[PDB]
């Protein structure tokens, strides 16, 4: 292990690594996406198969390694062969010998394994020309999908820990001055300025001090923080060293979940690589600043992401939020000064100090600089990690990047921020996605996960789902979140079952408004945002659900299907799907559904290829 | 000592010291604010969210804050009988009353605020408002026997592992600090049953009276045999040692 | 006897620092599939912390259970993407086929139906995890094959 | 302490007016069981009153953990009834039984010298209870006994 006593040693070792990379540019490196989305999709098998297949090729076998999330999670297992810098999608074990023999050996690019645009009918050889990728600015995730997250050599050769060398020359005052002037606002959804947090932690003279990385990702449907911690933990470690040298902290903690074995193991491996190399421990790079990182791994709890609850969970207590009027930068972990930023906020610090403040502010809008990582999921054609500059319109993320809704159903809403945010209808698709603009609309940037709803998503059911999640994730400390959430769940279960009334809707809005202004922590205060957003923008659905009709066809028994007699192709998949066999149609011809015979369950509507069946109002007359 | 700050509560001007809660300012100014979870002897938690007041700042709108914990560090105007305050108190009172309908305290508060029990929104009424008063009293006493054991609407204050507490003392302070009377401490003869555990009481040798358990007296570490006497009997026994000289 | 030896090994791995309470409880969960009263009492004694704090930490997280789970745990995702794709139908199908509810073990002590907030595989939704294997893009019909195959393989694997 | 309660059991006649005065001042009604002073009547007319003497090293303060027991500026051990949780440890710790518990009000009760105006002293007909400055705690009894030698 090379222990860099001096910054000159780090610079020279990086020079040697770059020199070897230059000589190894001709080597056919194969990198396999081993992030959570593709490991679950069966990419480890492809990794092992490629490792076995490359054995016995020439005197020097082609290199094979694993990487983090490449970004296009909808593509499944992704292997990137460096000999031609070729993007391969949906790679299976059957395709391993063919990939080796044709691409790695014969140089033949497999046409059927390349990405094809479903819109323009074009095949893309490389990842940079993919429309999903072409409309992104991958700045924080620049190394993810191209390096081995466990190999600090890849990180160093890619200008890693060099911003730490710059920070050691700048000094603690200049680092904090450059952070504030970069307008780096916290990427954990709050949007608070990172520079103010670091400065207000340096001002207080109570020692010791700590820096924390909130690797908890409590938002359901969001994985950008986990994918960052798995793609490159060293961009988090370096951030935690810069932010500690700036504020004088000597200890560092990364708070993650035990439910993330990949992230935990890769973060621990990265730390073990850092302490070997002298970047963590004692007398780092001959600067007299000793700093060491640990990893507190908790269980799965939404509230534990909250700062005050995160401190308690680290200390060895249940992660129950506590009401405090003194910020965590003055009395945080063990009542000591503590800087808590999420892993994406920490990862921007090396970018800020490496590429400069002026370059960092050149991105995004005014007061909202840099980039943001979005976990675009839901009903979108394209699902994965989307990183875009601030100020990008939601229409871009959902249509140019996302490709639109699944199949071709009409776009209805986009839930931003998760259970702590609100839905935005199709009318407001030209809003900038920076911090302030989404707040103005009543939604919230929040975690970053964007959920796309189409015509088959009932907004009453969406609000009920979010309320159920917040009921099961409430810590139960304070009366509003403990009980008013149960009241909202009762009201929303009445509406989805046809047992509602207009007075129920009015009481729902009143209860949401009173819950927002009376809860203790951020879970309860923002718990009413989905309900309030659905009420504000989709009140017609609430009125129809009061009348007993669900226009989205989600709430069971509140609708009757209607088969089109023009666009129906007579495939009969709906007939084979109906549990009560209430579908009677011409063989290889238009079909007909009996309103009285149908009960309404939605099984048929999701399998029609023509999308010719939708909800119709029930006949209560007979 | 810092310079006191002048604040106005419902049109009443008063100079309160630094780092003083709004509830203390209302108490010294004669203003009444309803509270459920706050206990002056226990570390405050801010659970019930029932002591809501409006804080109006120069150039800023009124916002709801809990008077039992919100400190007075700047020049603010506090309003306790505002419409928004009344709505928030009605909401919290409805929730608490539906949780504990048989409670006298919550029913009195509802009668004060015109709140009635609703049958539709009464899920599992078990007479516990989760104010954490008993847990904090137990913690401050020294034996940390009881504690919360779930999250969400299923949160409950239980002995550890749902068994007769192995660190309980029998003092009965947890039952004393309880707004809804959910905890029961029954004494029959020389037995005290609290948290479904039986504690043996102490009888003074000349009175037959009881004021504490054997476990409590062993916990306090008072080895004087007079500690087993009841206060009246002990006082009489000590007073007998005074040989008054009538001459 | 051997159970106390395992508890002693797990306790002797970590320091006498109460901040390691949750990690010790997770190691005990992985050793025993649930949290006993005796092991949790030894955990409380080792850190010199009250038992009620250990019980609060143990029952605060839905991962830690007070009764043993099955040999294989079925984690059905209930994330926003999976719910939008039809995760409620998948959960209801598994519940009705196994005649159990969420967070409930079957009578044979083989399957423990559990719901997870997210798995990171939202592209392949609805997604289900049995043991450590992840199944995605699955309908109601696919559930019937997966469950009985995993049960018949579980009995073979254990014995 | 500026002033102290001085008990002379030789002067006591056992009328019990001290208990009634203390209970009237504290509980608002004549209830001798809740008085902070108790007079005990023994054989041969030997009545001795007993009340809290504000021990300078008070076991009751040493045993309380809710912070409800503290010495004020006038060296009087005071109970903060709002801080009392009812553990009754101060009741066990007092070696003389001068600390009781008011179960209806849920607070420990002890003599507080009425914050400087003792009613038991005011309504004692024989001065068996007196309120004298601490610097002359035993001067009056000593002078009364010494006067027996001056009449010689
Ligand atoms: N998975 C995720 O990332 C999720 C994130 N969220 C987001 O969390 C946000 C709520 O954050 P909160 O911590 O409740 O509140 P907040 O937004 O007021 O504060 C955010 C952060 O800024 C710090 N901070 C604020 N003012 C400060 C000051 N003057 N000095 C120093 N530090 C200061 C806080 O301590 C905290 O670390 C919401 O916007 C929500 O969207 C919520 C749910 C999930
Ligand atoms: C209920 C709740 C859950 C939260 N979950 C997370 C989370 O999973 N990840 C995160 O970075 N912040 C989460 N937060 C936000 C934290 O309170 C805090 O803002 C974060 O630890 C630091 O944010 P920053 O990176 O903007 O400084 C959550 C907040 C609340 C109220
Ligand atoms: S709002 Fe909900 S999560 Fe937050 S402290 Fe109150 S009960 Fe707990
Ligand atoms: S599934 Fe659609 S196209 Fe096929 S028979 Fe039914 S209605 Fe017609
Ligand atoms: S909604 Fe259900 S019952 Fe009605 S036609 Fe479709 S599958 Fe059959
Ligand atoms: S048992 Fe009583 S004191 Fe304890 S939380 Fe419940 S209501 Fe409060
Ligand atoms: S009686 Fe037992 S549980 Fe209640 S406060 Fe006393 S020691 Fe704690
Ligand atoms: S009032 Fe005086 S004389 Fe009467 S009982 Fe009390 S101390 Fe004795
Ligand atoms: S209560 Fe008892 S121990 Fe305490 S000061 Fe009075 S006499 Fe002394
Ligand atoms: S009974 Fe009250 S005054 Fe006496 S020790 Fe207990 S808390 Fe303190
Ligand atoms: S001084 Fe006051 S409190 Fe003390 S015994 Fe006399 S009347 Fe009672
Ligand atoms: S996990 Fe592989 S592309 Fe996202
Ligand atoms: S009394 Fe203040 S929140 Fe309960
Ligand atoms: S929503 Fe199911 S894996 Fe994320
Ligand atoms: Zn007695």
């Amino acid at each position: 292990m090379p222990l860099f006593l001096k910054p000159d040693d780090l610079r020279n070792y990086r020079l040697k690594l770059k020199d070897d990379l230059k000589r190894a540019s001709l080597l056919p490196v194969v990198r396999v996406c081993c992030g959570t989305g593709c490991v679950s999709n069966g990419s480890m098998e492809v990794l092992s198969a490629l490792e076995e297949a490359l054995k016995g090729i020439g005197k020097v076998e082609p290199v094979v390694k694993f990487t983090g999330c490449h970004g296009f999670c909808e593509r499944g297992p992704i292997v990137i062969v460096s000999p031609g810098e070729i993007f391969y999608q949906n790679v299976k074990t059957k395709d391993v010998p063919e990939i080796v023999q044709k691409t790695i050996l014969d140089g033949e690019v497999i046409e059927r394994l390349l990405y094809r645009d479903p819109v323009t009918k074009k095949t893309y050889r490389s990842d940079h020309e993919i429309p999903f990728y072409a409309n992104q600015q991958r700045l924080v995730l620049r190394r993810s999908g191209h390096i081995d997250p466990t190999s600090i050599e890849d990180y160093i050769a890619t200008d890693g820990y060099e911003a730490l060398c710059l920070a050691f020359k700048l000094g603690p005052d200049e680092i904090i001055k450059q952070i504030t002037d970069s307008y780096l606002r916290g990427r954990g959804g709050g949007g608070f300025r990172t520079g103010y947090k670091w400065k207000s932690c340096r001002e207080v003279d109570d020692f010791p001090k700590y820096v924390i990385a909130n690797g908890d990702e409590g938002d359901p449907g969001a994985f950008m923080d986990r994918s960052l911690m798995e793609g490159d933990p060293h961009s988090v470690i370096e951030g935690m060293i810069i932010g500690a040298y700036a504020i004088g902290a000597n200890e560092g903690y990364i708070y993650v979940r035990n439910e993330y074995p990949l992230a935990v193991r890769r973060l621990q491996i990265a730390i073990e690589r850092a302490r070997e190399y002298g970047l963590l421990g004692k007398n780092i790079l001959g600067s007299g600043f000793d700093f060491d990182i640990q990893i507190c791994k908790g269980g799965g709890a939404f509230v534990c992401g909250e700062s005050s609850a995160l401190m308690r969970s680290i200390e060895g207590y249940p992660g129950v939020p506590r009401v405090k009027y003194i910020h965590a930068t003055e009395q945080g972990l063990w009542d000591k000064p503590t800087v808590l930023n999420n892993v994406e906020t920490w990862a921007n610090v090396p970018i800020i100090l490496m590429n400069g403040v002026e370059w960092y502010k050149s991105l995004g809008t005014e007061r909202n600089s840099g980039t943001k990582i979005f976990a675009l999921v839901g009903k979108v054609k394209n699902t994965g990690l989307v990183e875009v500059p601030m100020g990008v319109t939601l229409r871009k993320i959902i249509y140019e990047i996302g490709g639109g809704t699944l199949k071709d159903k009409a776009f209805k809403a986009v839930q931003t921020g998760g259970p702590s945010g609100g839905c935005i209808p199709a009318s407001l698709l030209d809003l900038s996605v920076d911090f302030d603009t989404l707040v103005k609309a009543g939604s919230m940037m929040g975690s970053g996960g964007m959920i796309v709803m189409d015509e088959r998503s009932c907004m009453v059911d969406v609000a009920k789902y979010f309320i159920d999640f917040l009921v099961e994730e409430s810590c139960g400390k304070c009366t509003p979140c403990r009980e008013g959430l149960k009241v909202l769940q009762k009201l929303l279960h009445d509406l989805t079952e046809g047992k509602g009334s207009l007075q129920d809707v009015g009481l729902l809005e009143d209860t949401a408004h009173e819950l927002g202004k009376t809860a203790l922590c951020g879970l309860g205060k923002t718990a009413a945002n989905p309900v309030l957003s659905t009420l504000k923008y989709f009140h017609e659905e609430y009125e129809e659900h009061v009348e007993g009709y669900c226009r989205a066809g989600v709430c069971t028994g509140l609708f009757a299907a209607k088969i089109d007699k023009d666009s129906c192709i007579g495939c009969g998949q709906c007939a084979r799907t109906c549990p009560v066999k209430a579908i009677s149609g011409e063989v290889r011809g238009p079909h007909v559904v009996d309103a009285l015979k149908c009960i309404g369950c939605g099984q048929c509507m999701d399998v029609c290829p023509t999308n010719s069946i939708a909800s119709s109002r029930r006949v209560k007359n007979a | 000592m810092r310079d006191p700050i002048d604040i106005v509560i419902d049109g009443v001007s008063l100079s309160v010291p630094m780092e003083t809660t709004v509830l203390e300012a209302a108490q010294m100014a004669g203003v009444e604010i309803p509270t459920l979870c706050h206990h002056p002897a226990l570390p405050p938690d801010g659970n019930c969210r029932l002591c809501m007041v409006e804080i109006l700042r120069p150039g800023r709108r009124g916002e709801l804050a809990i008077s039992c914990m919100y400190p007075i560090r700047a020049q603010i105007e506090v309003n306790t009988k505002s419409d928004e305050v009344i709505r928030a108190r009605k909401f919290v009172l409805k929730l608490l009353l539906n949780r504990a309908p048989k409670s006298a305290r919550l029913n009195a508060l509802a009668n004060e605020y015109g709140v009635s029990v609703e049958s539709r929104f009464s899920f599992d009424p078990d007479e516990c408002v989760r104010c954490d008063r008993c847990v904090r009293a137990c913690e401050t006493l020294g034996p940390s026997a009881i504690g919360p054991a779930w999250r969400g609407f299923n949160k409950r204050i239980v002995p550890p592992f749902m068994e007769p507490p192995r660190q309980c003392i029998g003092c009965g302070a947890c039952a004393d600090v309880c707004p809804t009377g959910y905890i029961e401490c029954v004494d029959e003869g020389d037995e005290r049953t609290i948290w479904d555990r039986k504690f043996t009481l102490i009888r003074c040798p000349i009175c037959g009276q009881t004021y504490t358990t054997e476990e409590a007296l062993k916990f306090t570490g008072i080895e004087d045999p007079d500690a087993r006497l009841c206060p009246t009997c002990r006082k009489r026994e000590y007073a007998s040692k005074f040989r008054i000289f009538v001459h | 006897a051997t159970s106390d030896v395992a508890i002693s090994d797990i306790l002797c791995r970590y320091e006498k620092n109460p901040r390691f309470l949750l990690q010790v409880l997770l190691d005990v969960q992985e050793k025993f599939r649930y949290l006993p009263t005796d092991a949790m009492r030894s955990v409380a004694e080792y850190f010199e912390i009250p038992e009620s704090r250990v019980f609060a930490v143990a029952t605060f997280y839905k991962v830690l259970s007070l009764v043993p789970k099955g040999e294989k745990t079925i984690k059905v995702c209930q994330g926003t993407a999976c719910h939008l794709r039809g995760g409620s139908q998948i959960l209801n199908a598994i519940s009705e086929r196994l005649k159990i509810r969420a967070g409930e073990t079957t009578k044979d002590g083989i399957f423990t139906l559990e719901t997870v907030n997210c798995l990171g595989c939202c592209a392949m939704a609805p997604v289900m995890m049995v043991g450590d294997k992840v199944y995605g893009k699955l309908s109601v019909a696919d559930v019937a094959r997966i469950l009985e195959a995993e049960k018949e393989d579980a009995i073979i694997s254990k014995a | 302490m500026e002033k102290v309660l001085v008990i002379s059991p030789e002067k006591c006649v056992g009328c019990g007016s001290c208990e009634l005065a203390c209970s009237l001042e504290k509980e608002g009604e004549c209830r001798p069981s809740l008085a902070r002073v108790t007079v005990y009547r023994f054989e041969a007319g030997a009545n001795v009153p007993m009340t809290c003497q504000q021990c300078d090293d008070a076991p009751c303060i040493s045993v309380c953990k809710a912070g409800a027991l503290a010495r004020d500026e006038k060296n009087v051990v005071q109970v903060d009834s709002s801080k009392c949780i009812g553990c009754r440890m101060c009741v066990m710790a007092c070696p003389f039984g001068n600390m009781s518990y008011h179960w209806e009000q849920s607070t420990a009760i002890k003599c507080d010298q009425c914050n400087g105006s003792p009613y038991c002293v005011e309504f004692c007909p024989t001065k068996a209870l007196d309120y004298v400055p601490a610097d002359a705690i035993s001067l009056q009894k000593k002078k009364e006994f010494s006067a027996r030698f001056a009449k010689i």
